[PDB]
């Protein structure tokens, strides 16, 4: 029963990750921590979604997508690889900001903004 | 053609590119392959105090090749170590990088000691002869290998199991001693053990390392948690059931005052003990005590003491689980908690600390030339190196031989590491083999670690175990096991974090008693949202063998946690996977299995079976049958008789017996005797029962074939009679043919070695070799009958109870100690081998040959634990006889059957007769063999009757017996115990020299001990001149002369303590009193005797 | 009960030393008290 | 190691029977029960001395000395 | 050498409460031979002057007596002394045509050290090697 209960708490994380992001939109300096996985695929060259899955940065942007499925649920592709996501941290207590450092002489620490939650994208083994 | 039945070829197929010595033969080949490069780099250089500019680094290291060889090196064969008493071995070629003058040098391929190397691994010569090499190198191919030849005697290293290492485990009791262990072993970096104790309803931290034991805050605070509502958070949650436990030990820490981390490290600075060497401060002490000392395979390496802190946090949380609850412990005895430590990894430690010892005494002698003068003569510092390679070969040699394991750096003290290999049958020498060892040994417990666990189902052997003094100490492994090889870790660890679980340096110590957190071996590592999409996406990653097998993770659910574990010396057993109800080996892969292709490790890689962990099988649910599969299954047996390991599938129908009886087999199945090998004529061993005739058994077993005990069995068919005949087989005797023995039944044969050394000596003078002496004309005297010209005894000669075989002279003269054959009944000389040994000495070996057939007293036995005894040996013509004749060779009492409930003996008989009677053989596998109601098809067949009862007629009267007696062939195995060896008796004869009483043991003349037993028993009758006599005056009697006013013992008649031989008194005493008396006078205590007379007046 | 002339209390103390017969330690290699008693 | 020159229940000779059995069964192949029978051996007693009779007399003659 | 190796081996031992620590050596770098030997001693021991006692107690006894006792203190340690090394210190030395000096003044150097219980000190000269062997045994307390 219990892989049942783990897949209608994620079918509650999917519903629960479209609005945390739609009311998100346009909040200047509100941020989210995500957590991707350390490996990327390439993107001079295309690795193919099965040789991605075998072995398990500097990019520019537009890389993946965040698709929206009619049913209930939510994957973000990057390249051609298909990820599967959640909201998937914890329901965190402790308070979240997110500050940047400069180097030398400039010597800063410019408060960005504050941490929503936390979602995890993982590779569909 | 394929079906449910056929499922069991996977047994042939896992055998066949394994075997079942793996687990000595791939450890030394792990050993040799990949560990001593791993020892080589632990400590490479060598540096010189004296002049720190003369280094010396070894490059690499390799056994038994150099390198500018193309091909390995000559050894001498293994049968040849046995005879000329060698150690089977290979050297070590170390290259080496050094200082020589003013430049640098590599020199290759240097000689540091030799490795005593295993049987059938990758350097012995056997590997890979194909049965026609075995022969010209004197080989059985039978053999298992597995073992070292040291010093001539093979040798065998145990499988050694410990607890299980760096993982934690909950002990309790009454009187509250919550301990919690973790032995932390980072291979010698440290090697280190802390606990967990709660006194007072207080939870302390103890570590022997430690002068006072630390309470548990002001531990965590020495962490970085600090914060004091998170420790609240990291070992209680929100479970307010625990929030009461651990409150007592949230204000200790202020009560001491303790708040900040430099605080909380200044407390355990000032509580250490071995301040050695850097003089730091306690701030510098205690930052390092939870560096490097507590538990030590969690290195902290910078400020970060975050997943430190949330172990100790871990293990406290299961003190308080255990404190609320007295059952939340963990089973000392649980097979997922063990570790199997095999031989590769003993060797591992051993070689690591001579190779030390060999750094440390070549330092200590590297500057014994640095620091002397002619400094402009440099030398090339590799003539010292054979001072001391003598210390690698000796010490690697001396602790196989002996099984004494002293290793200084490590602090083990291990006895017992090695055995003798037995060669009572092939059995024994396979047997031996798979056996397991255990640390209970030394203190003992009643019902502990001695009862077997359910969750050694197909692991162990459940039957194969001693009985006496070592049962459920001694254990097997079974059939379809493997151990599993250690690994890295920090792939795995880098895999679950894509896998999806965070980092614990990114979760909040609030909520993380709220998912389950992951655990690479014990250490927490992350928290899943999802556990079982996540163990389900690990399985997935491990069939598809992208992640290794031997890699096992289990989702635990009142731990709420998911394990990952991947360290070695943990039991696999293969299975079967099944899937949606459906077992996923279908009929076209046994279709392929049979015919050559897609053999076993391609059932791996296509993902059809899969090992599984003890630990694994909680995460489970295993049908046992096709016909059982129910849709939540997730795995199915390959074949249900492999819970019995090799010896206990000597049984026939063991499922069918009663199994105290299953027990008593695998004791007496490697006592029983037959064929050892195919070079057991070629062999000289020390003693080697063989029997002429040995028969293979009509009622086999599927693990007898696997195992080849058909091609050298042990025991013969005995058409067996089970009925009651003549009363001497009333408790267990049993009665025997006459005409039996004369062909042949039961027949066997003794060989015994005897080795002088004709040792030369420092006087340059040497032991020599005597010769015929001869009286009256040219014929030898009586000693020298059976010697032959040269002083060695002839072969084909026969020795009898005084004569001499071996005429060797100690020193020019020449002192006679020859060897007298000193047995009951005479020998022949069978074989006479001259050889000279390693240090160029002669070496002579005599074996000499017994044939002995059964006497009243022989121990024969079934395969049903019937152990019985000859009762008496029967004419003939005295035996009862059927129609067609055939009269028993062992006739056995229906006394044996009923209380012992051995009801797989009255399938062995049937099966065996319908079976002989048919032409084939038949089957007596367990959960299977052979029917009853098909064997019973083919006996009424022929025209018997189908219970396998005949009506027998009378021998001794002629009559029909007037019951049908149950009659056919059961196979019997006669076993070592002879009652020629163990008749002895002693009148008189040698005393030892202190106590002046009769000698030990049965070798000597003999001495039976009466003692403080049987004594107690001879009061009891009240026959207390029988008590003198037996005790005192046939046992030790001394006529002493005590004095009458002093009452001390003097010489001769004669006082010594008053100078006067007045009124000495001459009295009978046991000598042990006298040696008592004198004893005491030493000890400053003076026993005077006070005397009286006996007579009234 | 000191009327025993060995009775007194200074008999506890080693001042003399009993060296034991040769039969209570004998030589078969040296005894571990005849290499006691050397020692001492 | 070789095989016994008479059974061991009747002391019927059966030591005659094995080079000949072998060929009933090498050769002209029946199936080890009427190979038996064929040789004449009645008996269950008699049966079993040439069925279950492994031979280790042609691996012990592998080993000696070349000779 | 090795057999050096060996027979000082042999010389390097502890039982309980008791640890012996000596060794024999063997080099070639009776008025001049009175300086010849404390260079040894300073060599030996390199934190005690030995140019200021001169006129020492240098017992010129018998090797065969010194060997005596040095046998009967090896039965005495419950070592069972093996003969082979006296011929070895003879192979490399020629025992037999040879003197023997014996450092045994009134007090010795090794009294201060904490621990000392007793020492035999071993001098072997030899005239046509010139192979002076430092036979030393130091027994401590541990
Ligand atoms: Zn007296
Ligand atoms: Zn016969
Ligand atoms: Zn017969």
């Amino acid at each position: 029963k219990e892989a049942a209960a783990e897949l209608e708490l994620l079918n509650a994380d999917h519903q629960h990750i479209l609005r945390k992001l739609k009311k998100m939109n346009n909040k200047p300096e509100r941020f989210m921590v995500f957590q991707l996985p350390t490996r990327l695929p390439a993107f001079e060259r295309p690795a193919v979604k099965e040789e991605k899955e075998d072995m398990e940065r500097e990019l520019a942007g537009k890389v993946g997508s965040i698709r929206v499925h009619k049913s209930g649920k939510l994957s973000v592709k990057i390249g051609n690889v298909v990820m599967d996501i959640g909201k998937g941290a914890e329901t965190t207590f402790l308070q979240d900001v997110i500050a940047l450092s400069i180097a030398d002489d400039a010597s800063s620490a410019e408060l960005l903004g504050r941490v929503d939650g936390k979602i995890v994208v993982t590779p569909q083994i | 053609i394929n079906t449910a039945q056929d499922k069991w070829h996977l047994l042939p197929a896992f055998l066949k590119v394994k075997g079942l010595v793996k687990q000595h033969l791939d450890s030394f080949n792990y050993f040799v392959d990949t560990d001593l490069k791993k020892i080589i780099k632990a400590n490479q250089l060598i540096l010189s105090d004296v002049d720190p500019e003369f280094y010396l680094k070894y490059v690499d290291i390799r056994v038994g090749k150099k390198s500018s060889s193309s091909t390995k090196d000559y050894l001498t064969p293994p049968h040849e170590c046995r005879l000329r008493d060698m150690t089977y071995s290979a050297p070590i070629y170390v290259d080496i990088e050094y200082t020589r003058g003013r430049n640098i040098i590599m020199h290759k391929d240097v000689e540091i000691g030799r490795m005593p190397i295993m049987l059938r691994s990758n350097k012995c010569i056997l590997y890979d002869a194909d049965e026609s090499k075995m022969a010209k190198l004197n080989e059985c191919p039978l053999d298992p290998g597995g073992y070292f030849i040291v010093n001539g005697t093979e040798k065998v290293i145990l499988v050694q199991e410990q607890l299980s290492k760096n993982r934690i485990i909950v002990e309790a009791d009454e009187k509250k001693g919550i301990v919690q262990a973790s032995v932390t072993s980072s291979t010698h970096e440290r090697k280190s053990k802390t606990y967990v104790i709660t006194k007072n309803g207080k939870i302390y931290l103890k570590h022997n390392s430690i002068a006072e034991e630390i309470p548990i805050a002001i531990v965590l605070k020495a962490c970085g948690i600090l914060s004091d509502l998170e420790i609240m958070q990291l070992v209680c949650g929100n479970d307010s059931s625990y929030q009461d436990i651990f409150a007592v030990n949230l204000e200790e820490s202020s009560k001491l005052d303790i708040y900040t981390q430099q605080q909380a490290l200044e407390y355990i600075g000032a509580k250490v003990k071995t301040m050695r060497r850097q003089k730091l401060t306690i701030l510098q002490e205690g930052i390092e005590a939870i560096a490097t000392t507590v538990i030590a395979h969690l290195t902290v390496e910078a400020l970060d003491f975050r997943e430190k802190a949330l172990y100790i946090a871990m293990m406290t949380r299961r003190v308080v689980m255990a404190m609320y609850n007295p059952k939340m412990i963990d089973d000392r005895d649980y097979v997922g908690n063990k570790r199997l430590e095999l031989a590769g990894q003993l060797i591992s430690l051993l070689f690591e600390d001579l190779f030390k010892k060999f750094n440390n005494d070549f330092k200590l002698s590297i500057d014994k030339v640095l620091k002397k003068p002619n400094r402009a003569m440099e030398y090339d510092a590799l003539l010292s190196i054979n001072v001391h390679s003598n210390n690698i070969t000796s010490g690697l040699n001396r602790a196989i031989s002996t099984g004494n394991w002293s290793l200084k750096r490590f602090k083990m003290e291990r006895a017992g590491v090695t055995h003798v290999l037995s060669r009572l049958s092939y059995i024994s020498a396979l047997g031996m083999m798979t056996r397991i060892s255990s640390q209970f040994e030394k203190s003992r417990k009643v019902s502990g670690p001695r009862a077997l666990q359910p969750s050694q189902f197909g692991m162990l052997c459940t039957a194969d175990t001693p009985e006496g003094e070592a049962c459920g100490l001694v254990k097997n492994l079974a059939l379809m096991t493997h151990i599993t090889t250690d690994d890295e870790e920090e792939p795995i660890k880098k895999l679950c974090y894509v896998l999806g679980v965070e980092d614990i340096t990114l979760i909040d110590s609030a909520s993380l008693h709220l998912n389950y957190g992951v655990y690479l071996n014990g250490t927490l590592i992350g928290s899943i949202r999802f556990p079982t999409k996540f163990v389900t996406q690990f399985r997935h990653l491990r069939r598809t063998g992208k992640v290794s097998e031997f890699i096992s993770i289990y989702s635990n659910s009142h731990q709420m946690a998911v394990h990952i574990a991947t360290d070695g010396g943990r039991i696999c057993r293969p299975l079967i996977i099944v899937s949606d109800g459906q077992s996923r080996v279908k009929d076209i892969h046994l279709r392929k299995l049979l015919d050559g292709e897609l053999d076993f490790d391609d059932f791996l890689k296509l993902g059809l079976v899969e090992y599984l962990d003890v630990n694994e099988e909680n995460d489970s649910y295993i049908a046992l049958y096709e016909k059982d599969i129910v849709p939540s299954m997730t795995h199915l047996e390959i074949e249900p008789f492999t819970i019995l390991g090799a010896v206990a599938g000597l049984i026939p129908y063991p499922h069918h017996n009663q199994s105290p009886r299953n027990t008593y087999q695998c004791a007496m199945g490697k006592q029983a005797i037959g064929a050892i090998a195919y070079n057991q004529f070629k062999r000289i061993d020390t003693l080697l029962y063989l029997m002429t005739y040995p028969q293979q058994p009509m009622v086999k077993t599927k693990t007898i074939e696997l195992i080849d005990y058909d091609k050298l069995p042990a025991g013969q068919n005995a058409t067996v009679a089970v009925m009651s005949y003549s009363g001497y087989d009333i408790e267990d005797a049993l009665v025997l043919n006459k005409s039996s023995i004369d062909r042949g039944f039961g027949r066997c044969e003794t060989r015994r070695k005897t080795t002088t050394v004709l040792k030369r000596y420092a006087n340059h003078t040497q032991d020599i070799i005597g010769g015929m002496r001869v009286d009256e004309n040219g014929d030898p005297i009586w000693q020298h009958q059976s010697l032959g010209p040269d002083g060695l005894g002839e072969v084909g000669m026969k020795v009898q109870s005084g004569q001499i075989y071996i005429n060797k002279s100690v020193p020019t003269q020449y002192r006679e100690a020859p060897v007298i054959y000193r047995g009951p009944e005479p020998s022949h000389i069978d074989q006479v081998m001259m050889s000279v040994s390693d240090n160029d000495q002669a070496l002579i070996k005599v074996l000499l040959r017994q044939n002995r057939r059964p006497e009243l007293g022989d121990k024969f036995s079934s395969r049903h634990g019937q152990k019985g005894v000859c009762g008496i040996i029967v004419k003939q013509e005295d035996m009862p006889f059927n129609d067609q004749g055939i009269v028993p060779d062992i006739i056995m009492n229906p006394h044996g059957f009923p209380s012992r409930m051995t009801v797989g003996k009255m399938i062995e008989l049937i099966s065996g007769k319908a079976g002989v009677l048919n032409g084939t053989l038949e089957y007596g596998t367990c959960f299977g063999g052979s029917k009853l109601e098909d064997m019973s098809k083919i006996l009424v067949d022929q025209g018997f009757n189908y219970s396998g009862k005949d009506m027998l007629y009378s021998g001794i009267t002629g009559e029909c017996l007037q019951a049908y007696i149950f009659f056919g062939p059961i196979y019997y195995q006669k076993l070592k115990h002879m009652v020629l060896d163990k008749m002895h008796a002693r009148a008189r004869g040698p005393r030892a020299v202190l106590t002046r009483q009769p000698t030990e043991g049965r070798s000597r003349d003999g001495g039976l001990r009466l003692g403080e037993m049987e004594r107690d028993c001879v009061i009891a009758y009240g026959a207390s001149q029988l008590l003198l006599e037996r005790l005192m005056i046939s046992s030790d009697a001394f006529e002493v002369d005590v004095c009458d006013k002093c009452g001390l013992m003097g010489y001769s008649g004669w006082c010594t303590t008053c100078k006067s031989a007045e009124n000495i008194i001459k009295m009978t005493i046991p000598y042990a009193a006298k040696l008592l008396f004198q004893e005491l006078l030493s000890m400053n205590i003076a026993p005077r005797l006070r005397l009286e007379d006996i007579f009234q007046q | 009960d000191a009327t025993v002339p060995s009775g007194r209390p200074e008999t506890y103390i080693w001042r003399y030393l009993p060296a034991p017969p040769v039969c209570i330690r004998p030589s078969v290699n040296e005894d571990d008290l005849t290499v006691k008693l050397t020692e001492i | 190691m070789i095989v016994p020159v008479r059974c061991f229940s009747c002391g019927k000779v059966v030591g005659d029977k094995w080079e000949s059995y072998l060929n009933l069964l090498q050769e002209d192949e029946l199936d080890e029960g009427t190979a038996l029978s064929r040789l004449g051996l009645k008996r269950y007693c008699c049966r079993r001395m040439i069925l279950t009779h492994v031979d280790l007399i042609e691996k012990f003659l592998r080993y000696n000395p070349l000779e | 050498e090795l057999d050096i190796e060996r027979v000082n081996q042999t010389l390097n031992f502890e039982t309980n409460d008791c640890k012996i620590v000596g060794s024999c050596d063997i080099f070639t770098t009776s008025r001049k031979i009175f300086a010849y030997l404390i260079a040894i001693l300073n060599a030996s021991y390199p934190d005690h002057d030995f140019s200021s006692v001169e006129p020492t107690d240098f017992v010129k006894t018998s090797l065969k007596t010194f060997i005596s006792k040095f046998e009967n203190t090896l039965y005495s340690l419950g070592r069972q002394p093996e003969e082979w090394v006296w011929e070895v210190i003879n192979s490399h030395m020629t025992l037999s045509d040879c003197v023997l000096f014996q450092y045994s003044p009134s007090n010795s150097f090794l009294e201060d050290e904490p621990g000392y219980l007793w020492n035999l000190i071993g001098f072997l000269y030899n005239r046509k090697r010139k192979r002076v062997a430092y036979l030393y045994l130091i027994c401590s307390r541990l």
